[PDB]
């Protein structure tokens, strides 16, 4: 869903801490504000993501003290209270499966909605569902038996309702031993989450390489500007100072640029995340493959850094 | 007396557009900017117009300033019954180092 | 020397500034200064008295101002990002994780957030600018059992606009 | 004595046509409530220009004087009135010790003089005057306007326009007026929001930096500010103090041994002595005039005595006719190619 | 913010009356406070201003010695006091305030006004 | 880094041999600010062309049809829909 | 001075091509020349 | 559904057979790694 919010000055970067580049760098103009609007712009466009995403819930809904679900077990995604952060086991498996300085002119700014907020908004999604179907997205919650809302379910895959209630106990069997096995495999098999550790790689990546360029000489007599600046006289220095000036603006042009098509490739996934959440977690749906192999029954959302993990029923 | 002269009464029809002048002189209209305030007996007045060709944050687009020599004027358009209220411009004064207000006019709409 | 304040030093002809430091990073008899991975120093060995003294750059940031409208009051706070209070309109000042928030008021109880700020800190009301962590919305519970329905009685018709360039 | 500056001071920037817009502008103009001092006459410095002021009920004042020592040995302003006549001529002339010219002063003994300008005369009225200095050129603008019984700045704005821009080109670094209240005040290099009516004569100015509701209405152009947050600025600590550090060691270094030796070697076989762990002063070579040529490349000759260096070698050999020219990087021919030849990097000079 | 001003007084010719007008707290330093009156049947007038950051006053010409603005930091309150009663006196009084970084002056917010009468 | 940036009063002041070595900064300079200007409009044309796209699926799906897929056509049960043209866009009344 | 053609003119050393016509703009004694918005100059006062 | 999977090698291009070329390039640094790595990706992407 989205990645981190980089922004970084032109002028401390270019022209860092000295006056005399600075009167220079002044006379190409614009150069300087048209970089800064665009990576302010990415940086205000990852907030739009995650709200859209997480926020689409009115109110707080909270579950009963009594888990009388008709033999349901649903106690490995529901929030465990004696933890000191209100998660469930599945999600704090994926806390602790993905892994994760001071610079001149780099900031990392904070997202807006921290993980204890996004936890809480799954929590709310997860509880309607169970209580309410599929009602609180249209507008009122109106509760209804657990047992009764599958009973729909099966109903509109084309399977009349009175082949649950005798195979009740067999159904429930099944979903808690489907339950169980997937925590095992989450934590055994590697690669599982591949698509969101790449995001933060090729990140971290792009940052090496623009701090490294300041060590080039771009043909001028010496790499450290206070050097050149401190043994030459100003009418001879012009000439060593452009040298520079040029090729560090090059590289900063070429590193926003990168940016812009990069964000606009996430900005795909985020609203492929928002169709699905809403016409699989929300609803049924009949569209074939959207929601998994299989006949779409139910389904259960869960946080993961940076990303939503779905859990298809079919 | 008031030094910028302003028509004692005025009048208007609903759902049509209504002027309002402020004459004065050169030493205080025609040298420095004019401001329009909204006044309800009872109540406080508010700022209608500000740099004689600036509004202020708050009144929707309508009311409407102009300067021209030593006159000024104001037009409200889609007028309406709430605009029931007494205006007067104001215009600092070289000679007299102070500010001066203008008379006030009553806008009546049938 | 002058410890612990960002001053312009010039050891040898090298130049620069920075705080300078106690460090425990042992050199070996061979090497005289230590590199970034960019081309600046990170540590360097003062001469005469060969000791190692640490560079960190002084702080820096930007400045942002926090203001209600022209609808309601003149007062305004100011946020300076990432920077901590311990150095420079001066009546409170509050610690954040998004920097050091300077002339709003913390207030203990929770509101719908109005305007953010960041690190889920939002913040005119009671006569003063107020800060506050925000809320999430109103909670309420379903009356849930395993043998109650409820089924509407009546229903209202609304229209909805949606803009696309 | 002190006053309390009002809005006084505002001037026309550029002589360039605007209409309809708000224009943000940068230049020397005098900060609103400054104090400025005020006198009822003593040398005031000049540094980067003045908002020179006064009032008065007739015509007391008739001139002021512009220089540097004022003794004949630089150049000075000596801009004079009198009833119909204004005479500028920048010259060297001797200026006395307190000159109060029915007769003349203080501009006698005038050895020669190089400049004069002849224009229409400047001088219950209120004569604001602004004198700046911009790459060559005095500049100064003024405005008339009738006051009435005030003791002070009269309050309210009025814009200064331009009146005379003489290429006279010389410093002036004090001042001085002649012959009883002024209103002395100093430019200092702020920003001005400028409002522009319609027919160009600005109508309005907002000084920004006053504090922090005001720098958010000039980052906008407007005088109304919508709710939100705004980024208006950048935190940036100075350094408090200078610290230099140099490695421990008096020895001087034998230059003398070097350029006064008793006989040089062939260019074929030239010497070279190495110099080490000493002080080298040079300021004497740099000043002495005993050299015919000092062309310095990789070091500037001025800073030299700053930097330090490992080791310096002094390659000392005779060259007689033509081809010196040739000793310097990238040259050719056969002193260049067959007797000495010096690297494409090098960093250092050659003296003959 | 708001500005409250004291009670309706009722005062006799030749007597002294004291107004003031108490505002928020940022209201001072980079603020002034203008003083207006509206006579019954005439015009709005203006008296006089003072700048607390500044204690420097202005009066009106036609005010000759009669007007004093005074104003404390401590308690953050302005006063008003006014000689020499008459019976032209009787108006309603307004306290207003205007930002100080604009050279022409523009009344931004409006107290509520108080009533003196003389008899 | 030219002398001015008047083409022709640089041409008219300084000889041949000089005035090329000048000339060429502002051809150069000239040329990068073109590049930057096709480039963000490279970019920004596709993010029109990714919400025309959108807008031509909700017409036919919602309009000349009736959707049953949750959120596509506004809050609530979906019934009918208006079209409205406006400046570079269309504008819908959902009917729920 | 030719009216109505694009002519190549220099007016005081201020250099461009274009048509001259007539027009209301009242400029103040002491400007020369008004530009537009985005540094672009629409009007110039011919000396004599 | 796809397009033709081309690659450019950034040292033959702009220097060839040439080794005194190349020891200009060097000042330049990564411009060419960055290049050969971007070309990389997307020839990978248009199998998937
Ligand atoms: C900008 O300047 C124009 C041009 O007017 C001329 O320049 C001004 C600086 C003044 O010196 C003017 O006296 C001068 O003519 C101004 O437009 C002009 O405004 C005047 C004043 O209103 C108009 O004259 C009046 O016209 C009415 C109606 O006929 C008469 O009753 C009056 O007796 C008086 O003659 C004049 O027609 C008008 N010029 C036009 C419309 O072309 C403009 O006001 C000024 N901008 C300002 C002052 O903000
Ligand atoms: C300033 O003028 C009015 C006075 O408060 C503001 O009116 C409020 O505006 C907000 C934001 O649009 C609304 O949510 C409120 O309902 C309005 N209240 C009233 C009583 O009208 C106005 O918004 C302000 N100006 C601007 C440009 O927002
Ligand atoms: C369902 O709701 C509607 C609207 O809330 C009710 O219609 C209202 O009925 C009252 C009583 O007759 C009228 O005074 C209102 O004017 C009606 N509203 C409208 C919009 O016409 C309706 O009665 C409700 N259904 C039932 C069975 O009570
Ligand atoms: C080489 O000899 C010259 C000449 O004797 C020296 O320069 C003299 O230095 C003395 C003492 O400072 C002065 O009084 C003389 O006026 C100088 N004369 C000239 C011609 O320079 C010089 O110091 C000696 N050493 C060098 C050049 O390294
Ligand atoms: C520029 O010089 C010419 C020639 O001396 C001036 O021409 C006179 O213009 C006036 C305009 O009213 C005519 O009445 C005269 O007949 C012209 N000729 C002479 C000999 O005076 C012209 O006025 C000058 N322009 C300016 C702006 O001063
Ligand atoms: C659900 O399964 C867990 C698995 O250990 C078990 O602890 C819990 O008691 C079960 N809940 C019910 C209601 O059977
Ligand atoms: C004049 O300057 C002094 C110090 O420079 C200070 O009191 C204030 O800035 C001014 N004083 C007054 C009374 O305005
Ligand atoms: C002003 O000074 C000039 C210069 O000597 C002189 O020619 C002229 O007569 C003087 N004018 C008067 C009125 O004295
Ligand atoms: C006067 O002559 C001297 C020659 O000694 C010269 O330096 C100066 O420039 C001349 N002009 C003036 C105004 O002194
Ligand atoms: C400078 O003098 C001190 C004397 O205490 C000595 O210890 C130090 O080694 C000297 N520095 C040198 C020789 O570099």
């Amino acid at each position: 869903v989205s990645m981190t919010k980089t922004s970084v000055d032109c002028t401390m970067y270019i022209c860092g801490d000295s006056t005399e580049c600075s009167n220079l760098l002044l006379q190409y103009g614009s150069f300087c504000t048209q970089l800064n609007r665009a990576l302010t712009g990415i940086a205000v466009e990852q907030d739009k993501n995650t709200q859209e995403v997480f926020a689409q819930v009115k109110q707080i809904y909270k579950t009963p003290p009594i888990k009388d679900f008709g033999g349901f077990n649903f106690s490995q995604i529901l929030p465990d209270p004696s933890k000191p952060s209100k998660r469930s086991p599945i999600e704090d498996l994926l806390f602790n499966k993905v892994t994760l300085q001071k610079f001149n002119g780099l900031t990392v700014l904070p997202p807006l909605l921290t993980d204890e907020m996004i936890a809480q908004y799954t929590s709310a999604l997860l509880a309607g569902t169970i209580t309410s179907g599929w009602t609180f997205g249209a507008g009122p919650a109106l509760q209804i038996p657990f047992p009764m809302q599958m009973a729909y379910r099966f109903n509109g895959i084309g399977v009349t309702q009175n082949v649950l209630y005798e195979n009740q106990k067999l159904i429930a069997n099944q979903f808690n031993s489907a339950i169980g096995k997937i925590q095992d495999s989450l934590s055994s098999t590697p690669s599982a989450l591949g698509k969101l550790q790449d995001v933060v790689n090729q990140n971290a990546q792009a940052l090496n390489t623009l701090v490294k360029q300041l060590s080039s000489n771009f043909g001028a007599i010496s790499s450290v500007l206070n050097d050149i600046l401190s043994r030459l006289d100003p009418p001879e220095a012009e000439v060593q100072i452009d040298r520079l000036i040029t090729g560090r603006l090059q590289s900063l042009q070429t590193y926003v640029t990168q940016q812009l098509i990069r964000a606009a490739e996430i900005r795909a996934s985020a609203n492929l995340a928002a169709t699905k959440m809403s016409e699989c977690v929300l609803g049924q749906s009949k569209r074939v493959d959207f929601c998994g192999k299989g006949y779409h029954l139910m389904s259960f959302p869960q946080s993961a850094p940076h990303g939503v993990v779905f859990l298809h029923v079919t | 007396q008031s030094v910028l002269t302003q028509p004692p009464s005025a009048s208007g029809t609903p759902g049509q557009r209504v002027t309002i002048s402020c004459s004065g002189s050169s030493s205080n209209i025609g040298s420095n900017t004019v401001n329009w305030y909204q006044h309800l007996p009872g109540t406080a007045p508010k700022l209608l117009m500000s740099s004689d060709d600036q509004r202020p944050s708050g009144v929707p687009a309508r009311f409407s300033g102009s300067k021209s020599g030593t006159s000024a004027s104001l037009a409200i358009s889609g007028l309406r019954s709430e605009d029931e209220a007494d205006y007067y411009c104001a215009s600092w004064d070289d000679r007299l180092n102070g500010v001066v207000f203008g008379g006030g006019t009553k806008l009546t709409v049938l | 020397l002058v410890k612990n304040k960002c001053v312009n030093f010039n050891f040898n002809g090298l130049t620069g500034t920075g705080v300078l430091t106690e460090s425990n990073k042992k050199f070996l008899p061979f090497q005289q200064f230590g590199r970034d991975i960019a081309d600046t120093t990170d540590a360097v060995r003062d001469p005469q008295t060969l000791e190692i003294l640490d560079i960190t750059p002084c702080s820096f940031g930007g400045v942002s101002v926090i203001t209600p409208g022209t609808n309601t009051s003149n007062q305004v706070a100011v946020l300076y990002q990432d920077v901590n209070c311990t150095e420079v309109t001066g009546s409170n000042v509050f610690q954040t994780r998004a920097g050091c928030l300077i002339g709003a008021e913390h207030v203990n109880n929770s509101y719908e957030c109005d305007i953010p700020i960041g690190a889920g800190i939002c913040a005119v009301a009671s006569q003063s600018i107020i800060a506050y962590t925000m809320s999430l919305g109103a909670e309420n519970s379903v009356a849930y059992s395993n043998n109650s329905i409820a089924i509407p009685t009546n229903f209202t018709i609304s229209v909805t606009t949606e803009i696309l360039p | 004595a002190y006053t309390n500056s009002f809005t006084r001071g505002v001037y026309y920037p550029d002589k360039v046509f605007r209409s309809s817009v708000l224009h943000s502008t940068q230049d020397l103009f005098l900060p609103f409530f400054s104090n400025v001092t005020w006198f009822h006459n003593p040398v005031l410095p000049f540094n980067d220009g003045v908002y020179f002021a006064s009032t008065e009920k007739s015509n007391i004042i008739r001139g002021w004087i512009f220089g540097t020592t004022l003794d004949s040995k630089t150049q000075s302003l000596l801009i004079v009135n009198n009833a119909t006549n204004v005479v500028i001529k920048v010259c060297e002339f001797q200026f006395c010790n307190d000159p109060f010219l029915s007769e003349f002063r203080v501009y006698s003994s005038a050895n020669n003089c190089t400049f004069e300008y002849v224009s229409q005369p400047f001088l219950k009225n209120l004569r604001e005057f602004v004198f700046k200095n911009i790459d060559g050129y005095f500049k100064i603008y003024s405005k008339h306007t009738p006051i009435n019984l005030v003791r002070d700045l009269p309050q309210g704005f009025s814009a200064l326009e331009p009146l005379v821009d003489l290429p006279i080109g010389i410093n002036i670094t004090r001042f001085q007026t002649l012959l009883a209240a002024y209103y002395v005040g100093y430019l200092q290099p702020r920003t001005f929001l400028l409002k522009y009516n319609e027919n160009g004569t600005i109508t309005d100015a907002v000084d920004c930096a006053l504090d922090p509701l005001s720098e958010t209405k000039c980052t906008l152009k407007s005088f109304t500010v919508e709710k939100g947050i705004y980024q208006t600025s950048n935190f940036r600590v100075q350094p408090t103090e200078s610290i230099v550090r140099f490695p421990n060691i008096t020895n001087l270094c034998p230059f003398g041994e070097v350029f006064n030796a008793t006989r040089f070697a062939s260019v074929y076989a030239w010497n070279r002595k190495r110099i080490s762990n000493c002080v080298a002063d040079y300021s004497v070579l740099y000043n002495s005039a005993s050299f015919s040529t000092f062309k310095c490349y990789g070091v500037s000759p001025t800073k030299l005595n700053d930097l330090c260096f490992t080791n310096v070698y002094a390659d000392s050999f005779v060259i007689r006719g033509d081809e010196v020219r040739q000793i310097a990087p990238g040259q050719t021919g056969k002193i260049a190619d067959y007797n000495y030849k010096l690297p494409d990097d090098f960093t250092g000079c050659v003296i003959a | 913010v708001q500005l409250v001003q004291s009670g309706a007084e009722v005062k006799k010719p030749g007597s002294s009356v004291k107004v003031s007008c108490k505002t928020s707290g940022g209201t001072f330093n980079s603020f002034a406070i203008n003083w207006v009156r509206q006579a019954p049947g005439q015009g709005p007038e203006w008296m006089g201003r003072v700048i607390p950051v500044l204690e420097i006053a202005n009066y009106a010409q036609k005010f000759q010695g009669r007007i004093t603005i005074t104003a404390d930091k401590s308690t953050s309150t302005a006063y008003m006091e006014l000689s020499s009663l008459t019976s032209e006196d009787t108006a309603i009084y307004y306290c207003a305030r205007h930002h100080i970084a604009v050279a022409q002056p523009y009344f931004d917010y409006w107290g509520q006004g108080t009533l003196v009468t003389v008899s």
